[PDB]
């Protein structure tokens, strides 16, 4: 890394104001219908949204004894933005090291947590529950019948993206990115707190974030320099934010953290959401790094879209025998 | 009938034009989907009957899709 | 060595 995080931190040139402050109780489907969820925003306020969290003291160790010591992990080396594993056992352990005996930084950003305990203690915004892919156009028997916790791919019965817990030491940055798929982002700030810088994804800046990614000088070039309108906005503990497609961000931690959150695609920024997969594909993102089952997923978005207005079925006649038995429970 | 949301329909046209022209490898048809080909059909025609759907009745505070 | 999915992650340096 060839920039100062630090006047990255300290200027007041990202003075963009994209963010909407809103109540809980206006986050619902109508203004999504209205609005097309295209705004980031932000909840000062949990009242209104629904979301349920764990012990305002749980830890990093709590949510070991939940998900398992022996849970494979990935961290990331936030040097170089690599990517290793760890078992949480050991995650744990790096995280109770005092901040001057910790050789390295490292984040965890992945750690997706259902079919798990801690799954129950979480719960997102109810708003999110009508609106994305996985509950509402997924084969319900399929995702019920996922019993892996870990990502493994090959015991994966749904796009498995939904709850993760984040845990991230003071200095901890991640660069500029955008989420899977274009995957929109609910995300819960339960202890410390997060420094975000937010870029909007207009063609213009999404030509340059592609152009960034192939160029591999991500370490060399703030990209937050390289566009017109920036905005770097600090979130609290109990703050929700909601990303939307797309938007291209970044993350600095500036004391001990952990956060829930989860993406989420939906049907109100599709064009968007195909915008980034293509962006994936041009830039040779590897599989384990994309949302599980896109295409897949969007087959069943149109069958359903075609069932639930004309009364017209695409599924196979044991697809839609598994469905009828689910609706008479 | 029904009115969807400008957002909606927009998407569903790129997403039929997406799925259609992907060739069989990348296609990724799901094992529950019976015909692609049908359903990419009854998509296009939908499409069309709904071109005329009110921005205003479309706000309903409910989605269109719901499990019942 | 179980291949993984849905890891959150930016691209490397
Ligand atoms: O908190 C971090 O370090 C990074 N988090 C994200 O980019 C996210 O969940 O979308
Ligand atoms: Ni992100």
């Amino acid at each position: 890394r060839t920039f100062d995080l630090e006047e990255k931190l300290q200027t007041n040139k990202y003075n963009a104001n994209f963010v909407t402050f809103m109540e809980g109780k206006d986050f619902n489907v109508e203004y999504i219908q209205r609005g097309g969820l295209r705004d980031p925003l932000i909840f000062k306020n949990s009242d209104g949204l629904g979301i349920k969290m764990p012990d305002p003291d749980f830890t990093v160790n709590d949510v070991k004894m939940c998900v398992g010591s022996r849970r494979m992990v990935d961290v990331m080396d936030v040097n170089t933005q690599k990517g290793i594993e760890m078992t949480m056992a050991q995650w744990t352990r790096y995280y109770e090291t005092p901040e001057e005996e910790r050789e390295k930084l490292y984040n965890v950003i992945s750690l997706e947590f259902s079919h798990t305990r801690l799954e129950n203690m979480v719960q997102r915004p109810s708003t999110v529950d009508f609106i994305d892919w996985v509950d509402n156009m997924w084969p319900r028997h399929l995702k019920e019948s996922q019993t892996e916790s870990t990502n493994a791919i090959l015991e994966m019965q749904y796009p498995k993206v939904q709850k993760y817990c984040l845990m991230s030491v003071r200095g901890c940055y991640t660069d500029f990115h955008v989420d899977f798929g274009g995957t929109s982002v609910w995300y819960h700030i339960h202890q410390g707190g997060k420094v975000f810088w937010l870029i909007p994804p207009t063609a213009h800046n999404l030509e340059l974030y592609e152009n960034w990614l192939l160029s591999g000088k991500q370490g060399d070039i703030f990209l937050g320099d390289r566009v017109s309108d920036c905005q770097r906005i600090e979130l609290k503990q109990g703050y929700t934010f909601v990303i939307p497609s797309g938007w291209i961000h970044a993350v600095y931690t500036p004391t001990d953290t952990l956060v829930f959150g989860g993406n989420f695609l939906h049907s109100f920024n599709i064009p968007m959401q195909l915008k980034i997969y293509s962006i994936e594909d041009r830039t040779r993102v590897p599989n384990k790094f994309r949302y599980p089952f896109y295409y897949e997923m969007c087959w069943y978005v149109l069958e359903r879209y075609v069932y639930c207005i004309t009364n017209r079925s695409h599924l196979t006649k044991d697809f839609q025998k598994e469905s009828l038995s689910m609706d008479m429970e | 009938q029904v009115h969807l949301t400008h957002f909606e329909l927009e998407g569903l046209r790129c997403l039929v034009d997406k799925l259609e022209s992907l060739p069989l490898h990348k296609k990724c048809v799901p094992t529950g989907i019976e015909d692609e080909d049908a359903l990419i059909a009854d998509v296009k025609i939908l499409l069309e009957e709904l071109a005329s759907s009110d921005p205003k009745l479309a706000l309903t505070g409910v989605p269109i899709v719901q499990w019942p | 060595a179980p291949a993984t999915g849905g890891v959150k992650k930016p691209h490397r340096y």
